[PDB]
């Protein structure tokens, strides 16, 4: 619930709530009443749909990969980072430090692949999405002992049902995820730059449980992240120039604004 | 007491008085204080440097030209030479600090110009090559001011930082840097900026000779300008003082 | 058995839903909490801070630090226009990349007053008065100071306190306005004129500068979230 | 227990019961209204009062 | 609950509750008792199924479009207006101003398209219906970054389940949706006439998530609107002449009534 | 007091008395009053025109023929010439008004005829061309009465309004226009109509030189008729008075 | 809390609990009975009483 | 697990139903309320008003 205006009237005393240096790094609060006179206006506008959480808590697609059910890449693999989609990434990079839980929803959709195979009939492919914590074992062949899910979480989802959902709590070595890290991992200041171990929730692998149809089928796992219980500290400028890399802040210089005509033009080009 | 033109910051032995300026800008609303037991992750006993590592360490002066790009000094790596701050960070694994970053620049009343003094926590700089990271000798100072440029740094295989004033070497519009605590040194009136940084990190204490938690950037938004003659060399001098230093894990000298 | 009939709405996934969930590893003990300085709890904390407006644009006054400074010079005839731009944040190419405008492009609606702090960064002996005027939409922007007066103006007299805040009040026929361009609602014109020409003594530069800052008021609110248009990608970042 | 609280109205009541062992699986805190712009805005040491000039 | 009749009897006094000018713009209330005599009749009839809300709260189909799953138009697009169906439109245009929330239900039904493609087998098409708020980004190619649903709401619906449903609150710049706007948007009174920004809830795009079958499949998204929490002000004449345009009140003149024979005929032609 | 034939409406300087008529029809049940703070969307200070923009502005008279189609006058655009109402709407962005629309027509007791006086809020007129919008010079008056026609306006590429009495130029049956506040001026007895419009809009205040919130339509349902001789020119004169005017956002003269 | 109200009978009781955060997602107010024809009908200034003629 | 058996009537969409729903953008703050004149709350408000009957009909 926002603030309200109140009646003022003429002003001829030495108050000048307008004139004040902004050289002191102090952003002054000036109301309508200070530059004119405005009667008592009640405002019922609500500054809710602008809260830190509600802003960030929207499911954004972070990635999607493809994996053949019969051929070579029968599994996909992804190192979890929100740095693969421009949309979600820019929202997170509006804060230096963020803390949150994740809701991972996977929208797996299958598409038949053109082939000359006879009598292709699917018997409802079942997909396995498996979470491998950081420093886990790494599957190779899709039949490896790794897929036994001995302790590693996994969602088993039969196709044609509500998409799988699971939560992850806040998992960070530190007490907040750093969205910007200035420093190296190595004491000699070489190697990787800002590839700190705090935003590295291991890998997520996915594959077809069954052998599907006789023919080839390619499935597309689409990953959705939704930040719940968000707390965000230290605000910072939104990114201007386009992203170039998924782990660096590399950029090509570009405009400071969109151009127009003169300084006194009243219409954008 | 009387005029607000005066200020006087005494930390230990050195005092900085200024005849004329404005208010001190205090952090995000927090003044650096010691870390309490409900945040202390270290299990070892910390030292107390007190007054002997809280004096105003006067870094290198840099000369403001009529048109000059801007400058930046990393914060734990501008003090890695001066005094006992440069010692302690090397003998101790963990360190925790606050700062009083005081940028002082004087000018006559026939000169004009306007600096923006911001302190960007976690300034992760891009690179001219769009797939290489910066070097550690271009990116960092040595207590010296590194200066930007007004033209894009040409790409190749070089690991030199991307330096353009208008993108701030981070890929954010320069005009939006004001969120962070700052102040302006408008030469018309107001001849210093005082920005009190409190310790800001995701972890309670972190190594300082591998991580640079703050980056001071001094960017002239209105170029220095004057008439023919007069003086033609108005330096900008930075005096930084650690505040509420605390270390842990007494190792040995390193890098 | 407890009889239930599934209402339509079930077996879908929204991109803005909110529900209970099954956990992954159960009984995981979350790390402690630190009170790291400068906590943010609302976007209006960020939006009420000044950001330099790059008012000047030409074609190379949009690739340098020339963008942010508004050229002011002594001209003998007074009534010359210093600058002029419409107030239509998150569409106007003057506020499209400012801090206020960039938060605004994630919202479809906005309401509240906006503060334009003009800071004179001239010499310390240079003087001048400016008539900063905001003329609501009702006609197509003043072209003379004698027409600009009629609007809501503030004459700024310089001399110590090198900034003066022209506060633009809410004048709209609705309780919100669009961030994206529309013609059912518009935001009028913000102009500046010389009230009394820049008088500069000898040995002091006769070309000064002004800086424009855009900030939100405390009677400010944004409603209905959408997603920005000023960010893009082609293929995934490898 | 059942937590009953008003629906976000412009200008009522919904039961909600957490059903999971972890407290990291509860629905988002969409309602959580607070504002305190005395931080980033006006971070100055001594607050400037609106009735006189900041500088002397 | 309606009113009741009460016993009267003969009347010979100067009351004449019948005779009264209707020239004063006053619609007089005359009961049975005034023109005759009618004993006490109790009425238990209920005037509920005639309330403003209950009248308008019925789901009406506003539109439907088609989009090939493999070819050209792989997505459909619709600017939200109730002005595409005659049925719903005429009900809304019985009031000058209305205020309401919407329930959007989408009934997506797929039909195979004739082709000579071999071994056409679908693997349960998943559809994405996405709401783009007014002044959002606009997708072109169906693979555009726009479909990442970074903040934009979207319902993901696997075929063969209860149809997707979502609510929209009252979203209007003003305090009511105007069903009739007399005025221009331009101050010079030209351009568009009554194309005011108050009943323009952005666009709604829909597409196939997966690649479906090998062959072509064309799906038909049917949009349903259902006004909840309705408040309606200022009643007005129902439309007579047929609608001509989806944003104008253009019409061709037609009859004032259906014709019959004479003035004293007792049977409609 | 005594007979109800009498009425007398005094607003400011001008009074309209009528010897014979009937009751005043009050709005939808609301009489125009000032907008309170719980509806005030404007943040600026409004003016108070009071008595000097609340007088009965007598618009153009039009002559009722023996058979005549009907007439209409838009409401904020019939007063955009007369007095200070025509000024204020141009110097002010926002305006809010109520009306007293008083249509007066006298006739002898050997004449017959019957006008329907309705006030249609938000009369959005169709067009002869089924894909073009009206012009702003055919659609609007200039304080002059625009008259309909009894035959369809022929289609072409013309932007002239569709004008047929029986569809009211809106595509609604003319006989159903009585929902809206109105009155009849049956020449048999009752020689004026008084309709008190309160401010009706979806927003609390709106520009009046781009939006026309009310449209008065005077439609003769029973043609004027009489015997040979006598008088043959019975005009209809409209006197409209703004009521509870309030403006905001003092711009400059415009269109 | 549970809102219990009679089913619309001609001539009983149903629990209903709102389960969503917004109050724009609650079921329609089908029951909401009011009538007040003193508006559009008889909008006259001085109400005409049924016992004498409206005009003198 | 809470045992339930879905009665027939589930998984259909009527064109006259009425139920709770999931919201789109959650926590949206609806605009204020104005008391615009001439509120309608029942169709019998509209139906009890006079309208001229076009009794005569021929062909023109
Ligand atoms: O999914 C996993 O949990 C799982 C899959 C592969 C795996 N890796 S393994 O230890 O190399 C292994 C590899 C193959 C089989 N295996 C066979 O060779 C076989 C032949 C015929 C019937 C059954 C099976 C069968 O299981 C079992 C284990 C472990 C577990
Ligand atoms: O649906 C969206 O969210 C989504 C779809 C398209 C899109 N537009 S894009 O930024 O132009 C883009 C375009 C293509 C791909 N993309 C590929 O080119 C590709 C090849 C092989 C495997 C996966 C992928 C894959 O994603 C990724 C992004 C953004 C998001």
């Amino acid at each position: 619930r926002v603030a309200d205006t109140v009646g003022t009237g003429p002003t001829n005393s030495e108050a000048i709530p307008a004139l004040t240096a902004a050289e002191t790094g102090h952003t002054s609060q000036v109301v309508p009443g200070d530059t004119m006179q405005t009667r008592h206006v009640k405002n019922y506008h609500s500054r809710s749909e602008s809260t830190i959480e509600n802003f960030l808590c929207r499911s954004a697609c972070v990635y999607f990969t493809e994996y053949k059910n019969s051929g070579a890449k029968r599994y996909a693999e992804w190192v979890l980072t929100p740095r693969q989609a421009a949309q979600l990434r820019r929202k997170l990079e509006f804060f230096t430090y963020v803390r949150f839980d994740l809701e991972l929803t996977f929208v797996i959709t299958s598409t038949q692949q053109p082939s000359t195979t006879q009598n292709q009939d699917a018997q409802i492919l079942t997909h396995q999405i498996m979470y491998v914590p950081p420093g886990g074992p790494v599957p190779d062949k899709v039949d490896s002992y790794v897929w036994q899910t001995s302790t590693n979480p996994s969602v088993f989802w039969t196709e044609g049902n509500a998409p799988p959902r699971m939560s992850i709590p806040f998992l960070s070595i530190g007490n907040a995820y750093s969205n910007f890290y200035d420093g190296w991992s190595e004491f000699s200041r070489n190697g990787v730059y800002g590839i700190n171990t705090l935003n590295n929730m291991g890998t997520l692998y996915a594959r077809h449980v069954n052998a599907g149809s006789t023919g080839p089928i390619k499935s597309t796992i689409r990953i959705y992240f939704k930040p719940k219980h968000v707390k965000a500290w230290i605000p910072r400028p939104p990114r201007l120039c386009q992203y170039e890399k998924a782990k660096n802040v590399n950029f090509q210089p570009s405009g400071v604004t969109t151009t127009r005509q003169s300084i006194t033009t009243m219409t954008n080009t | 007491g009387y005029s607000d033109r005066a200020r006087s910051i005494t930390l230990g032995n050195s005092t900085i008085t200024t005849q004329e300026c404005a208010n001190v800008v205090v952090g995000y609303g927090v003044w650096p204080d010691y870390l309490k037991d409900s945040e202390a992750t270290a299990e070892d006993q910390p030292t107390q440097p007190d007054v002997a590592t809280c004096r105003f360490y006067t870094l290198d002066s840099v000369q403001w030209q009529k048109t000059s790009p801007g400058w930046w000094w990393k914060l734990p790596d501008a003090l890695s030479n001066l005094g006992l701050f440069g010692q302690n960070m090397q003998y101790h694994y963990l360190g925790r600090t606050g700062y009083t970053v005081h940028v002082q620049c004087n000018a006559s009343k026939f000169h004009q110009g306007c600096l923006l003094v911001v302190c960007v926590p976690e300034a992760e700089m891009g690179c001219a090559t769009l797939d290489n990271t910066p070097s550690s000798a271009e990116l960092l100072g040595g207590d010296t001011a590194k200066e930007f440029a007004d033209k894009p740094v040409a790409s190749g295989s070089n690991k030199l930082v991307q330096r353009v004033v208008y993108n701030a070497g981070m890929g954010v519009g320069v005009g939006n840097l004001t969120i962070f605590p700052h102040q302006w040194i408008n030469l018309r009136t107001n001849n210093s900026a005082t920005i009190v940084m409190p310790y800001t990190n995701s972890v309670p204490m972190d190594n300082m000779f591998r991580h640079n938690n703050v980056t001071l950037m001094v960017i002239p938004f209105v170029p220095l300008d004057y008439c023919p003659g007069s003086t033609t060399y108005v330096p900008i001098t930075v005096t930084i003082a650690p505040m509420c230093a605390e270390y842990n894990g007494l190792r040995l000298a390193g890098h | 058995g407890l009889p239930t009939m599934n209402t339509p709405g079930s077996c879908q996934f929204l991109t803005s839903d909110d529900f209970q969930s099954p956990s992954a590893m159960p009984q995981y003990d979350v790390t402690p909490e630190m009170r790291i300085p400068g906590e943010v709890k609302n976007l209006m904390e960020i939006a009420e801070v000044d950001s330099v407006v790059p008012v000047q644009n030409v074609g190379e006054k949009v690739n340098s630090m020339e963008a942010y400074q508004i050229p002011v010079r002594s001209n003998e005839g007074s009534g010359t226009q210093v600058f002029g731009f419409p107030l239509q944040p998150g569409y106007s190419s003057v506020f499209s990349r400012t801090l206020l405008g960039e938060i605004l492009n994630y919202y479809t609606h906005w309401s509240g007053s906006i503060k334009l702090t003009f800071m004179f960064c001239g010499s310390a002996m240079a003087t001048g008065k400016f008539l900063l005027a905001y003329s609501p939409p009702g006609a197509g922007a003043p072209t003379k100071r004698v027409d600009a007066m009629l609007g809501t103006h503030v004459i700024w007299d310089v001399g110590l306190q090198s900034s003066c805040v022209l506060c633009i009040p809410w004048i709209s026929q609705t309780h919100y306005r669009f961030v994206a361009s529309d013609e059912y609602t518009a935001g009028g014109f913000i102009t500046c004129w010389y009230q009394t020409n820049i008088v500069v003594p000898a040995d002091a530069q006769s070309s000064c500068y002004i800086m424009c800052f855009v900030s939100a008021c405390n009677d400010f609110s944004v409603r209905l979230l959408k997603d920005t248009p000023f960010i893009s990608q082609q293929n995934f970042f490898q | 227990g059942a937590q009953v609280s008003t629906q976000k109205t412009g200008a009522i009541h919904y039961t909600n019961i957490n059903y999971y062992k972890d407290a990291a699986s509860n629905s988002a805190n969409r309602q959580d209204f607070t504002q305190d712009p005395g931080k980033f805005t006006e971070p100055v040491k001594d607050i400037m009062i609106k009735s006189l000039p900041a500088l002397n």
